[PDB]
C-alpha cells in the first residue's frame, strides 16, 4: 500500500514479521485482486463488450518533485507469453536475428496420498478363489467389457506411491493455455504483442490465428507437413487394441486402458480419444504458432506478424511410442478376424480432418485398422502426425466438457489448480530492465538484449544454440511428478482409491477453463509471484554476479549455503523435499497477499507435507541483471524484474524498507532513520565521502567474516534508497575504493520498459517507473559496498535522516483500497435437495456396489477361506508394506 | 590460524628458570608426576611460602 | 552420513554399540527408495536427467585438498548381473577368452510348520475306516477333476513336515530378473552393460533380444537344438496322466498333481502349465543370452554383442525325470484307448512355438499323446527340449498373472520377497579392485584379472575349468529349502493345512515382480547388503590370505574358530543351524539402515528360530584381493570391493572408523586420537620408523598368543587411516621386517572402477574414490602388522593426533557440506536469520522420519 505520510512508513511491518509461518487458512489467488484496480470491470461481464484490448496498462496522475502535476501517466505490464519471431526493424516487418527460448523439467515417481483396494476388488479375488474348486476357466467376470483375464492382471500387485496426475493435466493446462489466443481480438490486450516488440501496432479488427510448423527462421518447422519431436527429432508411434494380448511382447508392461466414462458424448469422441493420446505422450508434439495482424507505430504498414507462445518451447518427457486399448461395445470372445474387430468398437479411431505425407501418410478422417488374434501383421502409425492431424482442431469449449467428463471419474481440481499455477510459473515472462536518469528506456530493434528475458523467479531463460530439431538437451529447470501407467490402470477401472483421488461434489473444474478471459488472468497472475521473490532477494544484499556464482564460491562460505538451500535437492525416505528457504517466500506471499499458493502432498513414512511451486526450482540458471543504455551489462545490483509501484500498490502488507516516499505535505515531505534508531553513520579517511546511517555492525567489517553476512535491517536499507535516489551516488568500498562489478553511468537507475501511447497519455516521469529497492551490500569478492556523497551533497540528507530537513521526490496519486477474497438457475433452486443428497452419495461411491460381502458369502463354497475373510483390505504403509517379519 | 588456535608458531627463547627445550616428535604418555618431584613436594612449597 | 567437520566424527557411534541387538519389527528396504538416493543430489552442474538409462551413476562436486573446487566428477555403481561373452579390443568386437562364472547349491529338508489335516481328510480316512471305501464307484470324480480313489490313497500317507514353496519361487524370480532385461533401452542403465567391458557404449535405439543356446565359445551352446543339460549334460524326462495308476512303478512314489488352479491361471493353459513344471524341475535346463548392440567409445564400430545372465548359471534342483497328473473335464472312468484318454483331459499337454531337433523331434505346436491303461508302449518326451519350446514365450506380465493366481491360492507374499533377496545375494556381482594413488583405474581389456568377481558377500565366485556339458566336482556356495512333491499333493487337494498357507489376496503380490524397473531396484540392493559385510570384516584387521587359509591351512586356534563361527552348520536331522557370527551382520544392517532383512522360519529339536541370507553361506571359500597395476596379486589389505563414498553416503549410521574426512583448510579439519583417551604409539627411529597412536599392548605385541587376536579399537583404526592416506606408507612388523604377505607398489590404495565419461563429466581426483577404511592387523603368519612412515614424514601427523595440528584431505561437496577458506577470518557465532525463520519446519521433517 502506498504511504501518504511518513507516519505511514515508520509503522509499517519489519521483515521478519512478514516471514513469519501462519497458521490460517486462505483462499486461492485468481488475479481478480489486480482486475478490481487496473480496468472498469467490477462484475462479471461479457468480455467482449468490455473491450478488455484496452485495459493493459496501470494509469494515474503523478507528482514530481519539482512540484508540477501529470495527468494520464502510464506504466506497462511486465509480462507476457508471445515470443516474437518476425520483428519491425525502420518501420518494416522482417525476421528475427535471435534463437528461441527453451525450458526443461525434471520428471520422477514419489510418494503421495497412500492407497487402498476398493470393495470390488475384494469381490474379484473372491471370485478367482470360489473359482477354484472347478474344472471351468471363467475365474472373474469381465468389468465394463474389458477380457476378464485383463482384469485379473490389472488387479495384481499395486505400488505403494500413489498416483499424482500431475504432467497429464500439465499439458492439458499448456494447450488450454495455447488455443485460449485463438479467440477475438476485443478480448486479449494489446500489450501482450509488444511487450519484446514495441515497435510494432496489433490491429483489432481480426482474430489471431493459431497454427502448427511454420516458422520462418533456424529450422523451427519441425518437419512441418512431415512432423517430427522438437526436441527429440525422431517420430512415435501408436497403436490401439481391444485385448492386451495383442500388444507386443516387448512392451505389455506400458499400457493403458481408456476408460469409457470419457467417449460418452454423442459428438467428439474420437477428438476425446486423440486428445487422451496427446495427455500422456511428450510434449511438445510440434511448436505451435501464434500469427497476429500488425502495424506500425503511424498505422501505415500492415503484415501477418509470427510469434512462438512459450508454453510451446517447454519440455516434459514422456513416452514416444505408445499402446491404447478401447473399450469393448458388449462382452464376447476376442477378434479372430478384421471385421469382427471393426464392428466390436465403442469409438473406432480416426485421423483427424488435416492430411500429412512421408511414410504412413495420413489421409484426413482415416479410419484405423484394429488389431487381432492370429494377424498377419501388425499396425501401427507414427504418433507426431497423428497429433499433428487432430492440432489444429482442439479448442477451448471442447477441453473443458472433456475435462468435466474427467471430473465424475476423479478428483481434479486441486491438482489442475496446482498444475496451472506451474503453467504460469515457467510461462509468463519479462524482459530485463533498462538503466536510466528518465522514466522509459528500452535496447535497438532486434538485439540480443531486446530479447533477453527472465521468470518470475529472478533467473534468466535459456536460449537454443542450434537449428531445431535440438540434437541435445538442456539443464533441468524445474521438477515436476510422473503419472505412473499400472497405477492409473487400477484406478481407472475403479479397483483403488486414495484421498486425493475422490471425486470431488462440485463436479466440476476451475474457472479458469472454458473462459475466453483466461489469457489476461493468467498474465496478471505472475505479478504476486515476482512481488514475493523481489523481496526475498532484496532482503539482503547480494549483487548478481555474487549470486551468479555463489554455488562453487570458497571465499565465503555462508553464501554457499545461502544458495544451496533455495533449490529443492533433498530427498528422505524415498520422496522429494522442498527448499528449505521457498518455504520463506511462501510465508511471505500469505502475509503479503492473504492468500494462499496451490499445493501438492507428499508423504513422508505417511506424514503430509505441502510443496508450493516456490520450493521446486533447480539449480543452474543465471540471475536476472540490467543493461546499460547501449547494451552493456551492470553487475552491481540486486536482481529486479519489475518496477516497485507494482510491488507497493497492490500488496494489503508490505515490509518498511519497500515503501513508497510520501507525498509533499506542506512542510514536511520525506524523512530518514538515525542513532537514535540504533544507527550509526560511517565516514572513512577520504573527507570528502559520506555514506548514510547504516547498523553498528558495519563499522568493523569491510570483509564480511567467513561463515556471516548481511544482517535483516529495514531502516539501513531505507537510508540506502535515500542516497540511491539522488542523482548523484557512488558504488564503493570501506576505503572509498572501487569494486570489482560493472556499474551504471553516474546517476542512473533501472527502469521498466517503454511501449507506444494511446491518444491523451503521457509517459512516466523520472523515478516514478524504476526500481529503487535493489540496494547493494555484498560484493563478489567478499567486500561490503557503500554508498557514498560528498560532504556538500550529504548535509541536506543527513539533516533529513535527523528529521530536520525534507527531501523532494516523485509519487503516484493513488489511493489504497484491497479487496475482500469474494450463481444459482432457477433450474438449480429446483434440484438443489437432489444435488445435495446425490454428490453426497459420489463422494463414497469410490468402487462401491450396493451388494454387500453378506450377500456375495451365501453364493460361497466355504466362507473362512476366502481371502476377503482372511485378508481384509488396508492402506498401504510407507515406503513399503512389511514384508517376511520375525514372526 | 595461531590465534584461531588451531596451528602453533615458532619463536627463540631463553632456556632458564624452569624452561625446557621441545623435541621435534612430542610423543605424549599418560600425565604423569614423577615420584622424585612428590617425594619433594612440601619441602618446596615451604620455599614459596616463605 | 559424510563429515562436515571433526566434530561429526568425533561424535560418531562405536562398532559395539551398532552389534547389539535391536528388538523392534522393520520394513523391508526396496529399490524402490534407494533409487532416491542417486536422483535427487546436490551439485549445480548436473544435468539433472529424467531418463533412468542416465540415471546410472553418482554425480558430483568435489573439492582438493589443495583446496580447488572440481565440478561434476563421477563415481560408477559396482554391481551387475551381466557377464560379456564378446569383448572389445582395439575398437572391435573380438570373441572372449575367458571362462564362464558359476554358482551351485545344496538341498535341505523343512520340518518347520508341519501340517494340519483337514475335515475332508479326517471324514475320508474315518470312511476308509468304517467301509472299505467299498461305496465309491469306478467313476467317481471330484468338481476338480481328480477320481476318489485316488484321493483316497494319497490321503493315507502320513507327513512329518511342513511346506516350503522356496526353491519354486527362486526358479521363477531367476527366470523373472532374465526376461526384465527385453525391455525398451531407455528403461535400463546403461552403466550395467560396462562394468567388466570399459570399452563399450551401449546404443539406446533398440531393445537387448533375449534368446537361449546362441553362445560363441566354449561349448556354451549346449549341443544347440537338441537341448542337454548344462551340468552333466544328458536329457531329462517329463510324461502326463490323468490318473496315477498309469504312471510306471519306481515313478508312483514322485508324481505330483497339477491343480486346474494352474490351469486357470492364464490365457493359454498350456504356458502354464510348462512354466508349473519349469517351476519344479532342475535348473538350469539350458543357458539364456542377452545381445545388445553396441559401438566404439568413438562411435566408429557398432555390432550386436553377447552377454550372459549371471541368474542363467545357478544350479539348483535335481529333479531330471517328472510325470504330472492332470485333470479330466468329465466324469469317466480311467481310459482305454488313446483317443478316450485325449478326449478325457481339461485340455491337452502341447509342444511350444520354437520346434527342435534330436532323436525325439518336437515339431512346433504338437501335441502330447496320452498315456493309458493299456500299455503297448509307454510315453514321454525329452525335457530340455519341451522347455526349450516355450523358452521364448515366458514374460513378466504373464508371470504377474501367475503370482496372483498363487497367491489366491497360498499366501506368496513372505517366502517371495525372501527367494527375492536370495536372488540378490545370489546373482549381483562387482569386479575386483585396482590399486592406484589416482583416481580411476582398470585392468587391460581380455584380461583374467578383468573378468575375476565376487558376491556382496566378499566372496570371489568360483570359474569354470572345462567346456560345457560339465563334468566339474561340485563346489557349492549356500543351502536352500526344497519344496516336497508329497506334501504338495496334500496340500493341492485339500488334505491338508499350514500356519504359513494362508490365503492372500492378488493385491498384495510385491510390486516388483513385473515392473520394468527391476533390474535397475535389483542392483541397489546389493549397496546396502555388502556395506554390512564391509563393516565385520574391517573391524577387525585379518588380512585376505589369513582368510583363504583359516579354514583349510593355518596351526592358529583363533582363525580356526573365527572362520568357523561366521558360517551355518548341520544338525543330527540334517537341518540347518545358523550362523552364530552372522547375527552380528544382521545387527549392523538394522543399526545402519533401520531397515530389516527378511526372516525365515527354521528349527532345533523342535524350538523356532529364524534365518536370513546373512547365515546361510557354506564354510570354504576364497575372498576378495585387489590387484596392482600389470595384475600381480596383492593381499595385504582386508578384502575389499567398493570405495568408501558408498559406505559413507548411504547409511543413516556408520561407525566411528569410517566416517568421512571433513574438507581442507577449516578450522576442525582432519585430525586423530592420542593418550589421554587411552592410546599409545610405538616408535623406530633406528630404523626411520614411526608408527600412531594405537591400542595398548596385550601379550600380543610381536606375536599374537594362540587363541586370540586383535581388538575392536575405532580409534586406533582411524589413526591407522591418517597414516595411510598420507603419500608413501609402508607395511612392516614389529621389529620393522618385511612381511610374508604381498603388498602395493609404494603409495598405492585400491580404488573404484574406471568408466567412459558422458560429455560434461570429470574423473575423481585424488582419494576420492578410494577405499581406505581396510587398514591390515593381522598377518597370516600370526605377527602384527604396522603402518609405519619415516621420522619425518610423521611429525606433522603426531602433533595432528594430539590436536595441534590440522590435515588435509579431498572430499565430496554434497548434503552440507560446504568449502573452506584459506583465511578462515571468524566472527562471533551467529545463527542466521533464516535458520531461525525456518528451524521448526525443518525439525518437523526429521521428526517424521523418525516416525518411519
Amino acid at each position: 500500500p502506498i504511504s501518504a505520510d511518513f507516519s505511514e512508513v515508520e509503522n509499517a511491518p519489519s521483515f521478519l514479521s512478514l516471514a513469519e509461518n501462519t497458521d490460517e487458512v486462505l483462499k486461492p489467488y485468481t488475479g481478480l485482486e489486480i482486475q478490481t484496480i487496473i480496468t472498469n470491470i467490477v462484475g462479471d461481464a461479457n468480455p467482449n463488450q468490455s473491450r478488455i484490448f484496452d485495459q493493459d496498462r496501470l494509469r494515474g496522475n503523478q507528482y514530481s518533485a519539482g512540484g508540477l502535476v501529470t495527468q494520464n501517466a502510464v506504466s506497462a505490464i511486465p509480462f507476457t507469453n508471445l515470443i516474437p519471431r518476425t520483428i519491425r526493424v525502420g518501420n518494416i516487418l522482417v525476421n528475427s536475428a535471435n534463437r528461441l527460448q527453451i525450458t526443461e523439467t525434471n520428471v520422477s515417481e514419489y510418494y503421495s496420498n497412500p492407497i487402498i483396494a476398493t470393495k470390488l476388488s475384494e469381490m474379484i479375488s473372491d471370485q478367482v478363489k470360489n473359482n477354484q474348486f472347478s474344472t471351468w476357466r471363467r475365474d472373474n467376470t469381465s468389468l465394463q467389457g474389458f477380457n476378464a483375464f485383463d482384469i485379473a492382471t490389472i488387479n495384481t500387485a499395486i505400488l505403494p506411491n500413489g498416483l499424482s496426475l500431475e504432467s497429464m493435466l500439465l499439458k492439458l493446462s499448456l494447450l488450454h493455455s495455447i488455443k485460449a489466443m485463438n479467440v477475438d481480438a476485443a478480448s486479449i490486450n494489446r500489450s501482450q504483442y509488444q511487450v519484446i516488440d514495441h515497435n510494432t501496432v496489433p490491429t483489432i479488427g481480426a482474430p489471431a490465428v493459431v497454427g502448427v510448423n511454420n516458422s520462418p527462421v533456424f529450422g523451427e518447422d519441425c518437419g512441418g507437413n512431415n512432423p517430427v519431436y522438437p526436441f527429440g527429432g525422431g517420430t512415435g508411434a501408436i497403436a490401439f487394441h481391444v485385448t492386451l494380448q495383442t500388444v507386443p511382447d516387448e512392451r505389455k508392461s506400458y499400457a493403458i486402458f481408456v476408460p469409457p466414462a470419457i467417449l460418452q458424448a454423442t459428438s467428439d469422441a474420437n477428438e476425446a480419444l486423440a486428445l487422451f493420446a496427446l495427455s500422456m505422450s511428450e510434449w511438445p508434439h510440434a511448436l505451435y504458432t501464434v500469427t497476429k495482424q500488425t502495424t506500425d507505430l503511424a498505422g501505415a504498414n500492415a503484415g501477418q506478424q509470427v510469434f512462438i507462445p512459450t508454453q510451446s518451447t517447454i519440455h516434459i518427457g514422456g513416452r514416444r511410442v505408445l499402446d491404447l486399448i478401447i473399450p469393448r461395445r458388449e462382452i464376447a470372445p476376442n477378434p479372430t478376424t478384421l471385421v469382427a474387430a471393426n464392428a466390436m468398437c465403442m469409438v473406432r479411431p480416426q485421423a483427424g480432418p488435416d492430411a500429412t505425407a512421408g511414410a504412413i501418410p495420413l489421409a484426413a478422417g482415416q479410419l484405423f485398422n484394429m488389431n487381432f488374434i492370429g494377424a498377419p501383421a501388425f499396425e501401427e502409425w507414427p504418433m507426431t502426425s497423428y497429433l499433428y492431424s487432430w492440432a489444429g482442431r482442439f479448442d477451448i469449449t471442447t477441453i473443458r466438457q472433456y475435462m468435466g467428463r474427467l471430473a465424475t471419474m476423479v478428483g481434479v481440481k486441486d491438482a489442475y489448480w496446482a498444475a496451472h499455477e506451474l503453467n504460469v510459473a515457467l510461462s509468463q515472462v519479462a524482459p530485463k530492465m533498462t538503466t536510466a536518469a528518465g522514466g522509459w528506456a528500452a535496447q535497438a530493434a532486434n538485439s540480443a538484449q531486446q530479447s533477453d528475458v527472465c521468470y518470475s523467479s529472478l533467473l534468466t531463460v535459456t536460449r537454443s544454440a542450434a537449428n531445431f530439431p535440438l540434437a541435445n538437451q538442456p539443464a533441468a529447470d524445474m521438477r515436476v511428478y510422473d503419472t505412473d501407467p499400472a497405477t492409473w490402470n487400477k484406478v481407472a477401472l475403479g479397483l483403488a482409491t486414495a484421498a486425493n483421488l475422490v471425486p470431488e461434489q462440485s463436479m466440476d473444474v476451475p474457472f479458469v477453463v472454458g473462459d475466453a478471459r483466461a489469457s489476461f488472468w493468467e498474465r496478471l497472475q505472475a505479478i504476486p509471484m515476482c512481488i514475493a521473490w523481489t523481496m526475498y532477494y532484496h532482503s539482503r544484499g547480494i549483487t548478481t554476479l555474487a549470486w551468479d556464482n555463489a554455488y562453487t564460491d570458497n571465499t565465503n562460505k555462508w553464501l554457499q549455503k545461502m544458495v544451496r538451500n533455495t533449490f529443492s535437492t533433498t530427498q528422505s525416505v524415498g520422496t522429494i523435499i522442498p527448499a528449505r528457504y521457498g518455504k520463506i517466500v511462501c510465508n511471505l506471499y500469505k502475509n503479503m497477499f492473504h492468500r494462499a499458493p496451490a499445493y501438492v502432498a507428499t508423504s513422508v513414512g505417511g506424514k503430509e507435507l505441502h510443496i508450493t511451486h516456490f520450493e521446486r526450482w533447480l539449480p543452474g540458471g543465471t540471475y536476472a541483471n540490467v543493461y546499460s543504455g547501449a547494451g552493456a551489462v551492470v553487475n552491481c545490483f540486486s536482481p529486479v524484474l519489475i518496477p516497485d509501484i507494482w510491488c507497493q500498490y497492490f500488496t494489503a502488507k508490505l515490509p518498511l524498507f519497500a515503501g513508497a516516499f510520501p507525498p509533499a505535505q506542506g512542510q514536511n515531505s520525506t524523512k530518514g532513520f538515525n542513532s537514535k534508531q540504533g544507527l550509526m553513520i560511517h565516514r572513512n579517511q577520504n573527507n570528502n565521502l559520506v555514506a548514510p546511517y547504516l547498523e553498528k555492525f558495519a563499522d568493523n567489517s569491510s570483509y564480511f567474516p567467513v561463515g556471516q553476512g548481511p544482517e535483516i535491517n529495514d531502516m539501513a536499507t531505507w537510508n540506502g534508497r535515500l542516497w540511491m535516489t539522488t542523482g548523484n551516488v557512488q558504488y564503493l568500498d570501506y576505503s572509498g575504493a572501487a569494486i570489482v562489478e560493472a556499474v551504471p553511468p553516474a546517476g542512473e537507475l533501472p527502469v521498466g520498459k517503454q511501449i507506444p501511447l494511446l491518444a491523451g497519455e503521457n509517459a512516466p516521469i523520472e523515478l516514478t517507473n524504476a526500481a529503487t529497492t535493489c540496494v547493494p551490500r555484498y560484493s563478489n569478492d567478499g567486500r561490503r559496498i557503500f554508498t557514498y556523497l560528498t560532504t556538500a551533497q550529504s548535509v541536506i540528507p543527513v539533516q533529513a535522516c535527523n528529521r530536520a530537513a525534507n527531501l523532494a521526490r516523485s509519487c503516484w496519486l493513488l489511493s489504497n483500497v484491497y479487496a475482500e477474497p469474494a450463481v444459482e438457475d432457477a433450474f438449480d433452486t429446483l434440484t438443489n435437495s437432489s444435488f445435495l443428497d446425490v454428490a453426497k452419495s459420489v463422494a463414497e461411491s469410490a468402487g462401491e456396489v450396493p451388494a454387500t460381502k453378506a450377500l456375495t458369502d451365501l453364493q460361497a463354497v466355504d466362507v473362512s477361506s476366502l481371502p476377503s475373510t482372511s485378508d481384509p483390505s488396508n492402506v498401504l504403509s510407507q515406503p513399503a508394506p512389511l514384508m517376511s517379519p520375525p514372526t | 590460524q595461531a590465534c584461531n588456535r588451531a596451528a602453533n608458531l615458532a619463536r627463540s627463547c631463553w632456556l632458564l628458570s624452569n624452561v625446557y627445550a621441545e623435541p621435534a616428535l612430542q610423543a605424549l604418555g599418560d600425565e604423569v608426576e614423577d615420584a622424585f618431584d612428590t617425594l619433594t613436594n612440601s619441602s618446596f612449597l615451604d620455599v614459596a611460602k616463605s
